[PDB]
């Protein structure tokens, strides 16, 4: 259910990714778990700056990161994303 | 002596646009004199009530929240400590640091603004190293 990227549906995946953008959490605690899942998912070598520290030109909205870690994934022989 | 009452006193020093890059150097940045104006002679339960906020009146500060990010802006905006650049993280410390420059251990005075620092966890591990 949330083991893999391949857990996850597109849309399940920004839910996540908005949950974390919006800092939508009752804690900090839970922010950085829900962070630190977001890194080890992903596997991309950029981890937490995806969402806080994005390189010039890239797109750090929800729909933007998504888009970034969906386009690395095919780029590089990982698995996609559940349908 | 951390979970005691006290009021903040002290006066920080001017920063810029620079002020968290400077956490992860010597001995971390300075508390900002603009946060100092804001919080000296209120009254804090314990220092964890201090710390969110700081990070609350940074996330209202207009010169020091525009060098966040969206996603850094809405956590100081809920009085979380913003996440650091991924190589200044150390396991599940991924946030800025508050330390004492004279040790509480030694009678540092822990709401005196003019004794803290905003240290990466990186910096803080290495600072108290010896
Ligand atoms: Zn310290």
């Amino acid at each position: 259910l949330k083991h893999s990227i391949s857990d996850y549906t597109e849309a399940e995946f920004l839910q996540l990714v908005t949950t974390i953008c919006n800092a939508d959490t009752s804690s900090e605690e839970e922010l950085v778990k829900l962070v630190t899942h977001f890194e080890e998912m992903t596997e991309h070598p950029s981890g937490s700056a995806l969402i806080y520290y994005p390189k010039e030109g890239d797109d750090d909205s929800p729909s933007g990161i998504v888009n970034t870690v969906k386009q690395w994934r095919a780029a590089n022989g990982k698995s996609g994303f559940k349908q | 002596k951390r979970n005691k009452p006290g009021k903040a006193t002290g006066k920080g020093k001017p920063v810029g646009d620079k002020w968290l890059d400077d956490a992860g150097k010597d001995s971390g940045a300075p508390i900002p004199d603009r946060i100092a104006d804001k919080l000296r002679d209120k009254e804090f339960k314990s220092f964890d009530d201090f710390r969110k906020a700081v990070w609350e009146e940074v996330s209202k500060d207009p010169e020091l929240s525009k060098n966040l990010n969206p996603s850094n802006k809405s956590s100081v905006s809920k009085g979380y400590s913003p996440f650091t650049p991924k190589n200044q993280q150390v396991g599940g410390r991924k946030v800025y640091e508050l330390h004492h420059d004279k040790p509480i251990s030694q009678g540092g005075e822990v709401y005196d603004m003019d004794n803290i620092r905003v240290t990466t966890p990186k910096r803080h591990i290495d600072i108290h190293r010896g």
